[PDB]
This record gives C-alpha cells, sequence and structure tokens, in this order.
RNA sequence: CGGAAGGGCACCACCAGGAGUGGAGCCUGCGGCUUAAUUUGACUCAACACGGGAAACCUCACCCGGCCCGGACACGGACAGGAUUGACAGAUUGAUAGCUCUUUCUCGAUUCCGUGGGUGGUGGUGCAUGGCCGUUCUUAGUUGGUGGAGCGAUUUGUCUGGUUAAUUCCGAUAACGAACGAGACUCUGGCAUGCUAACUAGUUACGCGACCCCGGUCGGCGUAACUUCUUAGAGGGACAAGUGGCGUUCAGCCACCCGAGAUUGAGCAAUAACAGGUCUGUGAUGCCCUUAGAUGUCCGGGGCUGCACGCGCGCUACACUGACUGGCUCAGCGUGUGCCUACCCUACGCCGGCAGGCGCGGGUAACCCGUUGAACCCCAUUCGUGAUGGGGAUCGGGGAUUGCAAUUAUUCCCCAUGAACGAGGAAUUCCCAGUAAGUGCGGGUCAUAAGCUUGCGUUGAUUAAGUCCCUGCCCUUUGUACACA
C-alpha cells in the first residue's frame, strides 16, 4: 500500500534522520551539547546562544 | 527532574531557547519596534519582559496579543498553565538603540522612502538623541543592476579591540 | 537540617555577588554555615569554520562558554533556607537546592 | 521530451446505479431477504454486507475472507 | 486532501477553543505533540491551516521549525457559523 | 609600473642549519578516460584530507523504473437515483505499491474534470544581490574642520634628521585642532608558604589492622587542625624601575645586580576595492525554467570508490641511534544517558587466544570510568648488515561487533602468502625556544569509524639575533606615450 511503502524506511541512525533545527538541511551538523544545528546558523546565532570568542 | 538533564546541556538549551525567543520576537513585532527580552526564571513561575517602543502596537486590544504570545510559548516549549507570563516595557531613549533604528530605516525604504534622504532622517535623529557615533552602511543595488554600496559615518566611533564587544551596538 | 545550594552561573561577578549575598545573609541570620566551595570551570570549546563555504584560506573559530559552580551548605530547616533563596535572585545564576 | 513507452492510465472508476437495489430481495408481504452474507466483525456488526464474488466471499475494510 | 470528518471537528475545535495554534514542520508525523489523544497527523493539520490561510482567514508567522497561527476575528464568525455555535462564549484568548 | 635611485620590514624571503616533499607503497582530493551516472562548486599565492564532503540506506543534487499530490484558493460542470478514497485474493510487478487487468464490497461531501492562480525546486544566474569568509594588507596606512599654495584637478598638515614591531615619539615646520588603525583592550601561562574557602581534592599527626628485622610501607579504614600540593575570586607583581655606556642628552638602544617573567600566544583589528567563493545553509531574496508522464516528494538498486596516466596534502618505512620479547614508570585539554532521537561513558565476575558475549553496579559529572597505570624513553635476552626478525603493499581461509541491507572485502581479530623501497633529480615547504621534530591522548565527522582537522601532554635540540642577494611590502624622489593601470 501508499500507507505502507510511504515510511517504510528506518530513520533511527544516520545523517539524514538528523538535521539542522533552523535549516533543516544535512550538512555541517553540530550535534554537540544538543545543539543539532548547522555551523552557519551556529556562527549567526552564537551570540544569542553565549558562546563568545574569548580566546 | 525525573529525566534528569545534565547541566552542560541545560545552558546550552538555554542558549537556543533564547535564540530562538530572539528570533521569534524579531519576526514577529517587526512593525511594532521589538528591542529586546530579559527571562527570569524563579521556582515554579518564568517571568519575561519584552522590551519593545510601541507598547500599545504590542500589547493591541487589551493585551490579546500579549496573551497570544504566552499561548505560543506555552505550547511551542511545553510550559504547564500559568507558569510564564510576559510584560511589555517601553524602551528608554530608543535613539541609540541599533536595532531599533536599523528597523525603522528598512520600515522607511519598504514605504518607499528614497536612500540618501532617509540616512539624513536616521543620522539626525540619533544625532538629536545623541549618540558618540554612528555608521550607516547601506548595501545592495542601487540605481541600476551594479551593487553600489554607500557608507555615512560621523563622530568618534571605535572598531577594535575587546571594547567593540559591549561598547557599541551593532545591527 | 544539612541543606545543600548550588549555584551554576555563566558570569564571574554577578555570582560572586550572589554567593556573597547569601554568605551575608547567612552572618545576618546566624546559622552554622560552612565555606563557599567552588567546584573546577568548564570551557565549553567550539572549533568551526568561519567560512559558510570552503573556498578560502583555511581558518577556525574557538567559541568558548565559561560556566562555573559553587556550593554551599546549611545547617539550617528548609524555611530558613527558602526565606533566603527567594530572595535577590537575578537570570545570570541558577539555584539547586537539595534537602538531604 | 517525447517519449517511446506510453504512459499507464488511471483506474476508471466503474460506477453503479443503484448499489442498494442489488442487495435485497423484496416480497409483497412485509419481510426481506439478505442475498449477499454480513459481516461478523465487531467493527461491523450487522450493517454491512460482503462482496459476492464468483469463488470466495470477502469484506474489504476489515479484510476478512472466507474460501471454500 | 481528503481528510477525516472526526480530525477536522476536532482541528478546528482546537482553533476555535484556542484561536492561536502551532504546528511542527514534519509532513511524516503519526500524532500531532499537543493532541494526543484522536490521530490527527501534521500533514492533515499543516493542510488544513493552509486552507484557512489561503482564503485569508489567519496569520502567519514562522520560528525555524514552526509555523504559527493566529487566528483573527473573520476566522472566528467563520468558526462559528462552521460549529453553529452560539456567540456567548468567547475562545481563551480573548479572556479577562 | 621601472632589469631607476635612497632607507626600513617579512623564515607565507635569504644566509647558517633542523625536519621534510618531489624517490617506493598506501589513503584523500583534482584533471583526463570509460560509463545510464562516474552529480557538482573551486584552478597561483587567495582551488586541489577544501565545501566541515571519513557518501552501503539517507545525505544525493546523477541514472534506471514505479507510487502520491502534499495543484492552496476562486470560477464553470458532475452529484446524494451517490462528488470521490480504501480493499485480500488470481496475471503483472520488485515489495504483502488496488501501480494496472476480470469480479465486486466499502469511504461520505473532506472531494473530481477544465480555466486563472499559488506552493515546491541541492534547477540556471555569486556578472542582480543581502549576509558571511578570504584577499589587497600583518604591513602601517587612512580621513574630515579651519587656515595656507595653486584658475583648476590637487598640495600642506600626513615631515628634513634621530628612534620604534608601528604616521611610536623627540624636534624643525603654513600650520592648528583632531578622528580610525597601531598602541591601548579581553583571555590564556608561570610569581604568591599572604586573604576568602572546601566530606564532589589533598597534607600533617593519631586510633587501629597487615607485613619485615625501635624503625619502614600501605590510593586499607576513620577523625584534630590546615590549604603546601588541587580548584577559582578579590588582588598584588614589571614599569625601561635602578646602575654603567651610546645618542641633540630629548625621543630612544645595549649590557648587568636584584628579581618568576627586562620582547608568551590568541581574539578584535582603519579608508577603499576585488565583477574572488557561497542561489548546493536558510520558509534571506530578485529574474528565467518546470509544475502531474514534475526539475516537488517517496520507494528499490547502482554511482559519487570505477583506471594505460599526471599533480597536491598526509601516513608507513628504507634500519643495529634498530626490530622482537618481558620487567618498570610518568599527563591535560577533554567527553559521557539526547524535544523528534529510536543511539552514552564504563567499574567488576564468568565463557573464549582474539574481536566480543552474558549479569548486576556507578555516573547528568572534581562523586563513576580514573590517582585518567598513554607512547618515545629506562633495564635484561634473541638478532648480525642478508631486502634480514626492517618494511607491510597485495592476496586466500576463518571468527565477531554496528546496521533493515557489507557484494565493490563497513570496521576489529587469527594464520599464511611477503612486492617496491639501500636517504631520492631539477625544483620546493615550514621554523629559530619548551620552538622545530619524534611520540601518544581527547572533541567534530560517528549506529559501525581518524591514514583528516582542532585542542592537550611527554622527550626535546642544531643554527641565527643579520640582510635586501632572490621573492614581496611600506615611505621619498625621478620618468611614463599605462589608468580593464
Amino acid at each position: 500500500g501508499h500507507q505502507q511503502l510511504y515510511w517504510s524506511h528506518p530513520r533511527k541512525f544516520g545523517q539524514g534522520s538528523r538535521s539542522c533545527r533552523v535549516c533543516s538541511n544535512r550538512h555541517g551538523l553540530i550535534r554537540k551539547y544538543g545543539l543539532n544545528m548547522c555551523r552557519q546558523c551556529f556562527r549567526q546565532y552564537a551570540k544569542d546562544i553565549g558562546f563568545i570568542k574569548l580566546d | 527532574m525525573a529525566v534528569q538533564i545534565s547541566k552542560k546541556r541545560k545552558f546550552v538549551a538555554d542558549g537556543i531557547f533564547k535564540a530562538e525567543l530572539n528570533e521569534f520576537l524579531t519576526r514577529e513585532l517587526a512593525e511594532d519596534g521589538y528591542s529586546g527580552v530579559e527571562v527570569r526564571v524563579t521556582p515554579t513561575r518564568t517571568e519575561i519582559i519584552i522590551l519593545a517602543t510601541r507598547t500599545q502596537n504590542v500589547l493591541g486590544e487589551k493585551g490579546r496579543r500579549i496573551r497570544e504570545l504566552t499561548a505560543v510559548v506555552q505550547k511551542r516549549f511545553g510550559f504547564p498553565e500559568g507558569s510564564v507570563e510576559l510584560y511589555a516595557e517601553k524602551v528608554a531613549t530608543r535613539g541609540l538603540c541599533a536595532i531599533a533604528q536599523a528597523e525603522s530605516l528598512r520600515y522607511k525604504l519598504l514605504g518607499g522612502l528614497a536612500v540618501r534622504r532617509a540616512c539624513y532622517g536616521v543620522l539626525r535623529f540619533i544625532m538629536e538623541s545623541g549618540a558618540k557615533g554612528c555608521e550607516v552602511v547601506v548595501s545592495g543595488k542601487l540605481r541600476g543592476q551594479r551593487a553600489k554600496s554607500m557608507k555615512f559615518v560621523d563622530g568618534l566611533m571605535i572598531h577594535s579591540g575587546d571594547p567593540v564587544n559591549y561598547y557599541v551596538d551593532t545591527a | 537540617h544539612r541543606i545543600r545550594i548550588t549555584l551554576t552561573s555563566r558570569n564571574v561577578k554577578s555570582l560572586e555577588k550572589v554567593c556573597a549575598d547569601l554568605i551575608r545573609g547567612a552572618k545576618e541570620k546566624n546559622l552554622k554555615v560552612k565555606g563557599p566551595v567552588r567546584m573546577p570551570t568548564k570551557t565549553l570549546r567550539i572549533t568551526t569554520r568561519k567560512t559558510p563555504c570552503g573556498e578560502g584560506s583555511k581558518t577556525w573559530d574557538r567559541f568558548q562558554m565559561r560556566i562555573h559552580k559553587r556550593l554551599i551548605d546549611l545547617h539550617s530547616p528548609s524555611e530558613i533556607v527558602k526565606q533566603i533563596t527567594s530572595i535577590s535572585i537575578e537570570p545570570g545564576v541558577e539555584v539547586e537546592v537539595t534537602i538531604a | 521530451k517525447s517519449y517511446t513507452t506510453p504512459k499507464k492510465n488511471k483506474h476508471k472508476r466503474k460506477k453503479v446505479k443503484l448499489a442498494v437495489l442489488k442487495y435485497y430481495k423484496v416480497d409483497e408481504n412485509g419481510k426481506i431477504s439478505r442475498l449477499r452474507r454480513e459481516c461478523p466483525s465487531d467493527e461491523c456488526g450487522a450493517g454491512v454486507f460482503m462482496a459476492s464474488h464468483f469463488d470466495r466471499h470477502y469484506c474489504g475494510k476489515c479484510c476478512l475472507t472466507y474460501c471454500f | 486532501m481528503l481528510m477525516p470528518k472526526k480530525n477536522r471537528i476536532a482541528i478546528y475545535e482546537l482553533l476555535f477553543k484556542e484561536g492561536v495554534m502551532v504546528a511542527k514542520k514534519d509532513v511524516h508525523m503519526p500524532k500531532h505533540p499537543e493532541l494526543a489523544d484522536k490521530n490527527v497527523p501534521n500533514l492533515h493539520v499543516m493542510k488544513a491551516m493552509q486552507s484557512l490561510k489561503s482564503r485569508g482567514y489567519v496569520k502567519e508567522q514562522f520560528a525555524w521549525r514552526h509555523f504559527y497561527w493566529y487566528l483573527t476575528n473573520e476566522g472566528i464568525q467563520y468558526l462559528r457559523d462552521y460549529l453553529h455555535l452560539p456567540p456567548e462564549i468567547v475562545p481563551a484568548t480573548l479572556r479577562r
């Protein structure tokens, strides 16, 4: 069936199951500390998150 | 907490909370003069001051949009009933706020005011409000297809060092 | 009766003001209080690319988030601890109160 | 662009004029005759008839098969 | 979008009991995370609110993963005429 | 701009050296070739282990076939005598896709057929852009206001000389008052036997217990003080401060006593410009194209790995300053149970040589891994100049882990086969103090995973304190028939 084959893919792993939480793309994901977002949006919103370039 | 999250993930999740909340209120209160938020967490309650310019325009019809924003936070962030409270407050000396003058300038250019006259009006308004200096850089396509970038700088303006982190404001 | 306060904060002098205010409150309420114990700080390090694409010289950022943690023990009942911790709170410092 | 293999057409829905008229058999007295077998499932007690094919009987939405 | 009538009445009843409603940008969701009692799939929620949006009955906003809808007074009147409810009871966003 | 002159600066330049590349093997990227596809951007510094790009699925944008509309909304028809979904059997198909073909059951106004129109697009356009990054440009340069010179573009200030890493200052001066950059600033690192503190860290004394002949050891237990070792806060400390020389005796330079430093490193980093890269980061976006037999989306498989060739970054070696086997002995950056999320770090006991498997524990983290028992190095046998016990390319048989799926060996382990390589040509890369280099450990990529990158630790030097010779940069003058210079 269409309902039986529209979601027949196991998404329990891999870099396509997870994505960014801003862009929802599958490249350059910062999965560290539960950020789960791409590095460009991390550079954009690091001041709003709290990461600052000290050294 | 029953799931017992870590503090390393907790401060990062609070930073993502502040970033997503700032972006949501920036996209939603753009036409009303948004300038910032400040959040306070207590036991069983979470207070937050929205800091904006036009308080009547951010409240609407007797706090209707404020109640809508409380319901937004309650539905999206999983907060209990009455566990979060929002309060709108007027920006004192709003001419020094960089993002408020930026949103004023982009709404002037969206209404259809010319670029030179709009930059002159913004610079005259902030020098009447009283500031140390300014830097109005409007980049884009002007009078044709070639990208032409303008720059209107007068007064004291610092660029380098640690004082550029918290002595100026960039929008 | 041995009630534990954990102070976690991102900023330094605000956390110092909060723990000094807790010390002054415990000294004015005259209970057996231990010294504020400093847990070692944690520098969350993120190293990403400055460039959105990968075209140019290989530059790297060092995003540093310095978090700090202190602990204060109190020999007092729960009402005294709630009365102290319900006064003069600020968003920079998160307070965790453990009864046991 | 132009193609060589012809496309597969959509299944044309065979409409049935008065499908309830092919279910019961009417008598001049006050009684009815039920041709097709009812489905004994729990989700469909008595109001749902089954398909009367040439070799075996079948109910669709609960997927219940009775062969001979 | 062929939708179940029970799920359509449930989503419109949620939209009437609170005018502002959220949804998650994910077509592949079995159940809606707010109303976990019924089925109410997120694709049905998004397409029903998009059908309400396209004829100008609701206001749209987006924050990085989530579509937000602010229900206007014309949408209040449309949901009242659809649900055949008396105009005395009001949604909770106008409560004071 | 000058293969014109006068100064200064730079190990992305040299001298003196150190380690290398180019020589052999392997890994990764690019060009080329073949292919249904070997998706594509980038071609000097400023493209080529770069797009965080270590791709079986996804990513995937390419190809081969098949579903679905997720074509909103408006207009015109159809319709309750029913607008339209779903459906196991048999043929088809790849699948237990009603995707289709013959037979019919079911959904209930949500829907269908055409016209406008919108949405979606890792489609094209970075020569439309915004933003970000890189470069000009790690050097010290740049600009108003007034006054002055010139009709004017322009010039002075913005410099003859000295000095400095610096347009940094001294001092003359048609200049004066100034502004950005540099400097200044923040963080990192040793100096504190002084303060604040410590049962999420230890020290000293004891109460014991164990062992050896009063004494020694015990991370084996508990406690009367304390922070010296541990950690983080206020601080303080170094400023050319003092002496002796050089120098307008000003700006400054060298050596030295006292002293932990008498030049640690990173971030930010001015005006103006690049027809640099990114539309393949965005529901940032303009224009063009497609839009139902889709360039939307999903499923199944392949490919991104293909191999006569060349180039670039790296890893392993060419050995006796070494290989193998036992004994001993030393860290810190760090990380650790996830919204969806289905996936954490592991102590200990058994099964097995091994990868691993099974049980109870600890840990949301100075509590548990962990006193983080890491390598080179230290000691004692085997080797004997042989492509040999160096080296481990290639290849066969087998056993487990992760995953729905390993075939093009995902990775790990055992045995066996045992190639080139004898210090590498023109040419070329990086560097001068805890530095290069050897060496190992953490994070990202991660379900399985580091031949990459970013941090950290151990051992730890040779040679130099200069120069424009080569390559470039910055001031002054000169010449120009250049100004996409």
